[PDB]
């Protein structure tokens, strides 16, 4: 139920989703379901 | 290929 933009992998450095919408291109460090 | 951000 997220953005079908989604590329979806874990950052097991920080703790952090890196969620890389493949429209434009980006890798997010972020989590669109959370906070942190 | 998007995996593992940390140093950016």
């Amino acid at each position: 139920k997220l953005p079908p933009g989604w590329e979806k992998r874990m950052s097991r450095s920080s703790g952090r989703v890196y969620y890389f919408n493949h429209i434009t291109n980006a890798s997010q460090w972020e989590r669109p379901s959370g906070n942190s | 290929i998007p995996e593992t951000p940390p140093p950016g």
